[PDB]
């Protein structure tokens, strides 16, 4: 069974960072890539971050380079992205994700239910 | 007109952590990387590793592996080194020279910081 | 590494003269070595690119030769305001290292 | 005990672009494979023919070592049988490979946020190559009644565009260094093993 | 001078088969030779560069070669939307010859 | 710089038509994977490598097509499957713009 | 995205004059062979004119049956195509297209002028 239990999403101030976490449970966490999916209120999916196996290379686009941080914790089976300095198009619901091998280039099998963040106010 | 100019003198005790800066102006930032040497007096210069400035991450020579950190911000064009757990042995004039993303000579240096320690 | 000796250490020159300088290598570094100058308590400065090609803003007397493992440095018509220390950098394989320097000094 | 020169091949500044692959023909070892197996960063550590596990402790007479830049997507080209543009006009591994093939991800070191425009790849061939052939033909492919004295134009083409390299590309597009081992025994007493 | 004949003006197949235009030339033109797609009522876009090559953005489906005087272009599963004009033009000598047309249509 | 282009935006057809789905390049790669959004849920896979199916799928969704252009070929669309598809390669950062399935 | 827009539609009576333009759009104008041809719906299609690059001097050829009649010039600072054509026939009517570069990669076409005579 593989199933991917993910929490901390909210509203923020425009400037503020937070924590959108991700658990994973049901395979050897340790030898698949993660990577986490953004969605547009206009329904149009985005990388905004990519992480390979041993968390050895991280990735991230052009727009998002340097105040978009992932991290992995393989003990306690987590997921962490972290942001920083956010604007106000980067309001979006943010799907965690499992690719199908130890880099990136492969396939997306299973999804999480995403955890809407919204900046305003 | 293109200068790096760093901070000035330091004075740390055994122990505790140091923070120099490195400060880009005149060339775009991102055209070219950024390389720290350190310089023992009386020896010859040393590559501390240079920091690719588009993304951040930095590439370690194997004599400093951990213990040192090339850390980044653009907001302001400055670059960062820190040294935790200062020993001994490290006094040096740490410069910081842009050497390119391509050529990898050193052209364009700075004046040099430098952090004596004692008690 | 490419551990890059450089002899003799030291030099006892008169201006208005010619002088060589030498930089033997570890491993074949073709022609991805550069030579540095410096003086008392200033920063490097640069004076040939990749063995062979000159640097705009220095004076047109320095310019070094060979490639392979052995390169040496030839200065014309030397000045007394070329006191310094002169260093060797190589760039081929990684990481990037520096020679352990001469100097240049005056009689 | 003379130890042979991966480090020259392996974590150089300049690889050179794949229309010229540059080949190192390595010999008279004592090879330990067991620096590559603690080095963490690589892609593929993919082998056709031999095993990974056991290929400390085989011998050989010679080992070739090529390398080129190539995308990130074009990987998913070198390899024996496959088609492309890289293993059909740049670089072609035959069907019966008995080496290796390392691949990186080289994007904080190969790129600029202007055009690196240094690496080259060849775009068409008069023919498909054989096998382990590298080709710097630099002229005008004219195929015209119009002699057009070596000037890019109307039915006048230059053989070779040249990459963006951006660090804003893709994860596939961002150039990706490769280096293929490949090994031969060929009727000789061994001198690469240990 | 050149004169390409595309000697069928019409050729109509049901969906799901193999259709095979056939266009031959004038003399000895060697790789010259392009094939360009008209939709009705649309401006005609590009199919096959130089005879071989695909252009970007057209399927899988469309591929047609040869050499010499005879060229050819072999369309396999054959959709609803590809009812289109197909033409072939060379550019060997100056003068290029737009050939005959060739209009499908489904029965 | 890739951009993906999904044509059209919408593409409407009832219980009996069958239907290809479009998915084009700027410059050529060599596979394009393809994701199926119901509304209100996240997206699930279809096909990996342009031409496979994931398991717990109909065997009515098919790719094919290599280089500049893929295809994914509904046999007959049933009420089920009218939901937004999406087309993404490894080499992109972006995804494709979405094309709607409506019954008529 | 590269488009080519078009203008210059009318009609003359035989031994008339036309100087229609071709703007673009998009992409790197000094480098590109912007040819024209004509559709009419009795021949098919003709070729009427080629412009070389900047580097080939602007070699500028036409067909044999527009010899002296036809010729054309661009200007790649204002990024556009001027075709004047001089003392016309009758035969000579159709659509008139716009393309930025022929028989080779970005081969892109524009839509065409709606030119005829009486
Ligand atoms: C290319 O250069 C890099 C340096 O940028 C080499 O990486 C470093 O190689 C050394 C030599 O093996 C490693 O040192 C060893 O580290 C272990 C601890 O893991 C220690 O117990 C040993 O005594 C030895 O000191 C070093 O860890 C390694 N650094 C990294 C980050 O991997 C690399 O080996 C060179 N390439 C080749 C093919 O040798």
């Amino acid at each position: 069974e593989v199933m991917l239990v993910e929490s901390g999403g909210g509203v923020v101030k425009p400037g503020g960072s937070l924590k959108l976490s991700c658990a994973a449970s049901g395979f050897s966490f340790s030898t698949y890539a993660m990577s986490w999916i953004r969605q547009t209120p206009e329904k149009s999916l985005e990388w905004v971050a990519a992480i390979s196996s041993g968390g050895t290379n991280t990735y991230y686009p052009g727009s998002v380079k340097g105040r978009f941080t992932i991290s992995r914790d393989k003990a306690m089976n987590t997921l962490y992205l972290q942001l920083s300095s956010l604007r106000s198009e980067d309001t979006a619901m943010y799907y965690c994700v499992r690719h199908s091998g130890n880099y990136v280039d492969s396939v997306m099998d299973y999804w999480g239910q995403g955890t809407s963040v919204t900046v305003s106010s | 007109q293109i200068q790096l100019v760093q901070s000035g003198p330091e004075l740390k005790k055994p122990g505790e952590t140091v923070k120099i800066s490195c400060k880009a102006s005149g060339y775009t930032f991102t055209d070219y990387g950024l390389n720290w040497v350190k310089q023992a007096p009386g020896k010859g210069l040393k590559w501390m590793g240079w920091i690719n400035t588009y993304s951040g991450e930095p590439t370690y020579n194997d004599e400093f592996r951990g213990r040192f950190a090339f850390s980044l911000e653009t907001s302001t064009i400055t670059a960062y080194l820190k040294i935790n757990n200062l020993k001994n042995e490290d006094t040096a004039t740490y410069f910081c020279a842009r050497g390119g993303n391509w050529d990898w000579y050193f052209d364009v240096w700075g004046a040099g910081t430098t952090v004596t320690v004692s008690s | 590494d490419i551990v890059l000796t450089q002899s003799p250490a030291t030099l006892s020159v008169t201006p208005g003269d010619n002088v060589s300088l030498s930089c033997r290598a570890s491993q074949i570094i073709s022609n991805n070595l550069h030579w540095y100058q410096q003086k008392s308590h200033e920063s490097p400065r640069l004076l040939i690119k990749y063995a062979s090609q000159s640097i705009s803003g220095i004076p047109s007397r320095f310019s070094g030769s060979g490639s392979g493992t052995d390169f040496t440095l030839s200065i014309n018509s030397v000045e007394t305001e070329d006191f310094g220390m002169y260093f060797c950098q190589q760039s081929n394989t990684w990481p990037l290292t520096c020679g352990s320097g001469t100097k240049l000094e005056l009689n | 005990t003379n130890l042979c020169p991966f480090d020259e091949v392996f974590n150089a500044t300049r690889f050179a672009s794949v229309y010229a692959w540059n080949r190192k023909r390595i010999s008279n070892c004592v090879a330990d494979y067991s620096v590559l197996y603690n080095l963490a960063p690589f892609f593929a550590f993919k082998c056709y023919g031999v095993s990974p596990t056991k290929l400390n402790d085989l011998c050989f007479t010679n080992v070739y070592a090529d390398s080129f830049v190539i995308r990130g997507n074009e990987v998913s080209q070198i390899a024996p049988g496959q088609t492309g543009n890289i293993a059909d006009y740049n670089y072609k591994l035959p069907d019966d490979f008995t080496g290796c093939v390392i691949a990186w991800n080289s994007n904080k070191l190969d790129s600029k946020v202007g055009g690196n425009y240094n690496y080259l790849y060849r775009l068409f061939r008069k023919s498909n190559l054989k096998p382990f052939e590298r080709d710097i033909s630099t002229e005008i492919y004219q195929a015209g009644n119009k002699p057009c004295n070596g000037v890019a134009g109307f039915n006048c083409y230059f053989p070779l565009r040249s990459y963006g390299f951006r660090p804003t590309y893709g994860v596939g597009h961002q150039p990706y260094r490769v280096v293929v081992l490949s090994f031969e025994l060929l009727h000789a007493p061994a001198t690469v093993c240990g | 001078d050149i004169v390409m004949t595309q000697f069928q003006k019409f050729m109509s197949t049901s969906v799901g088969d193999r259709v095979s235009i056939t266009c031959k030339a004038s003399q000895n033109v060697r790789t010259a030779v392009a094939w360009y797609q008209q939709k009705p009522g649309q401006s005609p876009k590009a199919m096959i560069y130089l005879a071989s090559n695909r252009h970007r953005g057209v399927p899988d489906r469309f591929t047609g070669s040869g050499c010499g005087t005879d060229f050819t272009l072999t369309i396999s599963n054959v959709q609803c939307e590809d009812l289109a004009d197909y033409f072939c033009l060379q550019h060997r000598n100056y003068p290029l010859t737009f050939g005959g047309g060739t209009k499908l249509e489904i029965k | 710089q890739i951009v993906l282009t999904q044509s059209p935006a919408i593409m409407s057809a009832s219980l009996g038509e069958e239907i290809t789905l479009t998915c084009s390049v700027s410059s050529s790669v060599s596979d394009m994977h393809w994701y199926q959004q119901k509304s209100g849920t996240s997206p699930k896979v279809f096909i990996y490598s342009t031409s496979n199916l994931a398991s717990g799928v109909p065997s009515r969704f098919s790719g094919s097509g290599s280089g500049t252009f893929y295809s994914l070929t509904i046999s007959s669309v049933e009420a089920e499957d009218a939901a937004y598809y999406y087309c993404h390669q490894w080499s992109s950062w972006t995804f494709g713009g979405g094309t709607k399935l409506e019954i008529k | 995205e590269v488009k080519l827009e078009e203008s210059g539609g009318g009609l003359v009576q035989p031994g008339g004059s036309m100087k229609l333009s071709c703007a673009a759009s998009g992409f790197t104008f000094s480098d590109a062979w912007m040819d024209w041809v004509r559709q009419s719906p009795e021949k098919g299609l003709e070729w009427v004119a080629q412009i070389r690059r900047k580097a080939n001097n602007h070699a500028t050829y036409y067909a044999e049956s527009v010899k002296g009649r036809f010729t054309i010039s661009r200007d790649d600072s204002k990024s556009s195509v001027y075709l004047q054509m001089n003392s016309l026939r009758a035969e000579d009517t159709g659509i008139y297209y716009c393309i930025r570069g022929m028989t080779y990669a970005m081969d892109f076409w524009g839509q065409g002028t709606s030119v005829t005579v009486s």
